[PDB]
């Protein structure tokens, strides 16, 4: 009971007790028990994750027991799925572990619907082939589908989930809900109820009141006039040589002043059709993001619900508490309002009124401004002759050195280990004869495709030289950077990356792609 | 021994020529045994980045590691600090961890050093060929910094490069983390980039205890003042965080205080949060870091390829975001320098608008400093601070002058501090 | 006026309005007027020299199309 709180401490202060639910709910499934996957299980088990699978043929060898820190000298020859499946076990007795003596390749073909049960399929080291084949069974039954890759220094990572629609963003910064442009009649009031320190909110509102009258309403717009609003702020500083709150008003002048507007982002979602064409498929978040419209036209009058919080601010106890409460009771208002469209629509629909619960219209409130959809193309796409997204790829390598090489020699790789049967330069032998093979399907490559792009050649000596090696430190690395995309993806709880992730040790850098 | 293929992973690197190479490289079929045998690595911390280093350094090569924590196994470790069970609670997780990572993988050879990194001088340091941290005070990462700095060896004006021990940063705190590589004397130092971090949210003293307007002034209060004007487990005893019951205390004395200015917000976990300082933490954040950093201190020991030229920073909240640069190495830096720091100063002004220089100028930042002078051919301490008795003995002189205790600008100026190992030199300048 | 664009912790992207004269004090509240981050924790980075916000932007050599970065760092472990 109480003991996991204690435990999942320093992570329940990330995602809370709610999002810790969802992570102890779910079930993961791995496909390749490489160090690649092995990691990113290490940091999903470690959390707590509900179970996993893990989906592994390959038998345990030297290297595999050399470069996996869940596989030992004495799983050699053994199956390499049901060997790390132990060593990962130990790191957590609340997670149930699983594993199947089979290959990604012989599932595909003989129980392809056995993903569904999976709340993320997470695949590691997959050929090319293999992985067009996963990326199609499971887009259409609708399971995201995370395809990682450790190749040398070059650490690869690929989202497919054709929707992830989030509220609970966590935005690292954002401006104030404040309202002082476009006040609702509560806030009206606490302020004209002053005259006889006070957050400076209501100090900024006040020489507001003022300025407002000597411009015929005109609100500060010009850099000029937020810098002479200022002034006219100083010029009230009573008797005091010191007066600090006032000084804490003038900074925020820069901020406070225009503060309410609807994010472009938001339009975007009011303006999708899934938004606009509700039928008793639509799920929840598409309801709610309509009721949310509807508020708008509404008892918004033009703007979504109030956020309902304020900053920290000098000022007097008791002060501080009434002000704080306008909003948190406007905001509860508001709150109310969309949660009447939500069952209007909801019966418009025909799901019962109850059908989305008040925790998430809080939550949803609380966070109107900070929805967010992610939509990624099938891997299918990016791979089609006419679908692939050329004026990314052909844009990016402007820069001879832009993450996106590794991209392409990646597929240059593949495109050799489909015609050569093996990847190259594994053997120090192969090294010097492989380069020639390999530059030249890098060309067999970009002609396919039409992509007219400098390599320097010297990416194709690196890449023999890594002679497709899983080198443990940028297998670890990806191991973190995923099993974050998966809690993500799990929690429904922060934002997800949009396509292809690229890491390069050699560099040390990273960028992401749409592709 | 090592079996067939065990580091197939690594040798790839090692035996092969390659463009992306550093230039002092040299393929060769006996790096990788040499690497194993003599190169060896201290990591300093065990918990978090510690544990992910280990691992990571013993599967890449390395044999020959040292660890220094001066840490106890705690339960809230093990969401994210995978070398411990909860078996292994209350021990010491340096010793746990060279225990468990010794065994796990097969011939490595991690030796736990049970203490602070302070315990230690440069006769320690000066054996090891690269240093990594994972530490989680800046403090730390200060002295560790300047003792690396005190290793530097010069050849007379030309700094002698055989005594540069690399020193590898690593920081971590949320979805956010950072790594560094610094080469002491020839690369910024962590005083160098000391104006990176962010700033201390300190309660103004008014608000704590007169203006709550928010559930952490109504604990900052409860631990700040209550418990010191009560002693709720007999007089002197400290106010111990890990204790579940000063926190009950608190946490309760901590309601009754926001319930008297209505101030919603106070919980258990917000309270263990403000009493222990504590900062979020997931394990896929520490993997990643501890994983730049090892690939770091692979590259820096075989010349594989060219260390990080200076910075990496990471987010992991909205997708994944990273930046990497070159922090440049101020040539006025209190701990690099390799001379004394010139110092404006009209022979007019007092001591304390000179002490205060050091406490609170952001560029050299120090906690506590204790100036001095050599006066009538004898070190003199116009000041320190540390032992109580002194500070009495010397606060008198914090009203003289430059003029006034003998200080005839060109002399140096020794200043020491809890910050780091070394006595920071500067110059008088008498404007 | 030249225009200039500053990096979020994130990669994203802000286009913002800097005049030669204009103190690196001065960017900080243009980013935080449009992207609502405090001042006081932005670390801008132009050419790997952390700005100092007392001096200006001409000191840096900031031009035309300039690409800044707000960087951290962290003190867990
Ligand atoms: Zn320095």
């Amino acid at each position: 009971k109480l003991l996991k709180e204690q435990k999942y401490d320093r992570q329940l202060r990330l995602w809370g007790d709610h999002g810790q639910e969802a992570l102890e709910s779910a079930h993961v499934c791995l496909i390749n028990a490489t160090a690649t996957g092995t990691e990113i299980l290490k940091n999903l088990v470690l959390p707590g994750i509900g179970s996993f699978t893990i989906i592994d043929g390959n038998q345990v060898s030297g290297e595999d027991a050399g470069n996996n820190f869940f596989l030992q000298r004495s799983s050699i020859g053994k199956n390499r799925a049901e060997a790390a499946m132990e060593f990962l076990q130990e790191l957590n007795s609340d997670v149930s572990g699983s594993f199947v003596e089979e290959s990604p390749e012989n599932l595909l073909d003989n129980d392809p619907s056995f993903f569904c049960r999976f709340t993320v399929v997470v695949a590691t080291q997959l050929p090319e082939s293999t992985s067009l084949r996963l990326a199609d069974v499971l887009w259409n039954s609708q399971i995201p589908l995370l395809i990682c890759r450790t190749y040398g220094l070059v650490g690869y990572m690929r989202i497919i989930i054709k929707e992830h629609p989030v509220i609970e963003s966590h935005p690292d910064n954002a401006l104030e809900d404040l309202r002082l442009d476009k006040p609702f009649p509560e806030l009206r009031e606490h302020f004209q109820s002053y005259d006889l320190h006070t957050p400076w909110i209501v100090i900024i509102a006040k020489y507001l009141a003022q300025w407002y009258s000597e411009t015929n309403g005109r609100i500060p717009k010009t850099y000029k006039e937020k810098e002479d609003f200022r002034d006219l702020i100083r010029q009230g500083i009573l008797k005091p040589e010191d007066e600090e709150n006032f000084e804490e008003a003038i900074k925020n002048v820069n901020t406070a002043l225009n503060t309410t507007q609807i994010p472009s982002s938001i339009e975007d979602i009011f303006n999708d059709d899934r938004c606009i064409n509700i039928t008793k498929q639509t799920p929840s978040f598409w309801i709610l993001a309509r009721a949310l419209k509807e508020f708008v036209a509404k008892e918004g009058q033009g703007n979504l619900p109030v956020r309902g919080t304020i900053p920290d601010m000098i000022a007097d106890s008791g002060k501080y508490i009434k002000l704080q409460n306008v909003y948190r009771e406007k905001a509860k208002k508001d709150a109310a309002a969309v949660g009447n469209h939500v069952a209007k629509l909801l019966q418009s629909i025909g799901q019962a009124p109850e059908s989305i619960s008040e925790k998430e219209l809080k939550l949803l409130c609380s966070n109107s401004a900070f929805l967010r959809v992610v939509r990624c193309r099938s891997l299918a796409e990016e791979y089609g002759l006419d679908t692939i997204n050329k004026d990314e790829i052909i844009s990016s390598m402007d820069n001879p050195d832009n993450e996106i090489v590794l991209y392409l020699m990646l597929r240059a790789v593949d495109r050799f280990h489909k015609q050569q049967g093996r990847y190259p330069g594994v053997s120090n032998y192969q090294v010097e004869e492989d380069i020639g093979k390999l530059k030249s399907c890098l060309t067999g490559f970009l002609q396919e495709y039409g992509l007219s792009v400098m390599v320097k050649d010297d990416y194709v000596h690196e890449f023999c030289r890594y002679g497709a090696a899983e080198p443990h430190t940028i297998a670890a690395f990806l191991g973190g950077a995923a099993a974050q995309e998966v809690i993500k993806i799990i929690t429904k709880q922060f934002v997800i990356f949009n396509n292809t992730y690229i890491y390069s040790g050699m560099s040390q850098t990273s960028a992401t792609f749409q592709l | 021994l090592d079996w067939e293929g065990r580091w197939n992973h690594v040798k790839k690197f090692l035996e092969r020529s390659g463009p992306f190479t550093h230039p002092d490289f040299e393929p060769s079929t006996e790096s990788l045994q040499f690497l194993l045998d003599t190169c060896k690595v201290l990591v300093i911390g065990a918990g978090g980045l510690g544990c992910e280093l280990l691992k990571n350094l013993a599967l890449s090569g390395f044999r020959q590691i040292h660890v220094i924590d001066m840490d106890t196994i705690d339960v809230s470790n093990l969401n994210r600090q995978f070398l411990f069970r909860p078996k292994d609670i209350g021990r010491p997780k340096a010793e746990v961890a060279a225990e468990f990572l010794n065994d796990r993988v097969p011939n490595c050879n991690v030796v736990p050093h049970f203490n602070k990194i302070q315990d230690f001088n440069d006769t320690f340091y000066r054996q090891f060929h690269i240093i990594v941290c994972g530490l989680d005070s800046i403090i730390a990462r200060r002295w560790i910094n300047g003792m690396l700095i005190s290793l530097l060896n010069y050849e007379d004006g030309v700094l002698d490069p055989s005594s540069i021990v690399p020193l590898i940063d690593g920081g971590t705190e949320g979805f956010k983390g950072n790594a560094q590589v610094i080469l002491p004397g020839m690369t910024a130092c962590i005083e160098c980039t000391l104006e990176l971090y962010p700033p201390q949210v300190n309660f103004p003293m008014a608000t704590i205890a007169s203006m709550p307007r928010l559930p952490e002034h109504c604990i900052e209060y409860v631990r700040m003042l209550q418990w010191p004007k009560e002693q709720p487990f007999g007089e002197g005893v400290p106010l111990d965080g890990d204790d579940p019951e000063h926190i009950q205390w608190i946490f309760q004395k901590s309601l009754e205080r926001a319930s008297q200015y209505n101030i919603r917000g106070v919980t258990y976990r917000l309270t263990q949060g403000v009493v222990k300082r504590i900062i979020p933490a997931v394990a896929s954040t520490n993997a990643v870091i501890a994983a730049v950093c090892a690939t770091e201190v692979f590259k820096i020991a075989t010349s594989a390829y060219i260390p990080l030229n200076n910075y990496l920073v990471f987010n992991d909240v909205d997708g994944l975001y990273t930046y990497t640069f070159e922090a440049e190495r101020k040539e006025n830096c209190p701990a690099c320098s390799q001379l004394p720091q010139n110092i404006q100063f009209s022979p007019s002004a007092k001591l304390q608008e000179v002490l205060d220089y050091l406490t609170n100028s952001a560029s050299l930042q120090m906690k506590s400093p204790a100036i001095t002078a050599t006066l009538e051919g004898k070190n003199r301490t116009l000041y320190l601070q540390s032992v109580t008795s002194i500070e009495e003995r010397t606060r008198p002189n914090l009203s003289k002058t430059l003029k006034e205790l003998g200080l005839v600008d060109g002399q140096e100026l020794a200043v020491a501090d809890v910050t780091t190992p070394q006595t920071v030199l500067f110059k008088l300048h008498f404007t | 006026s030249m225009l200039i664009k500053v990096k979020t912790l994130t990669g994203k992207e802000i286009e913002i309005d800097i005049e030669p004269t204009d103190k690196v004090e001065r960017i900080k509240e243009r980013v935080e007027e449009k992207e609502g981050i405090p001042p006081q924790q932005q670390r801008l980075i132009y050419s790997g020299k952390q700005m100092n916000d007392e001096k200006t932007a001409a000191d840096y050599k900031i031009l035309g199309g300039s690409v800044l970065h707000l960087v951290l760092r962290l003190r867990g472990g």
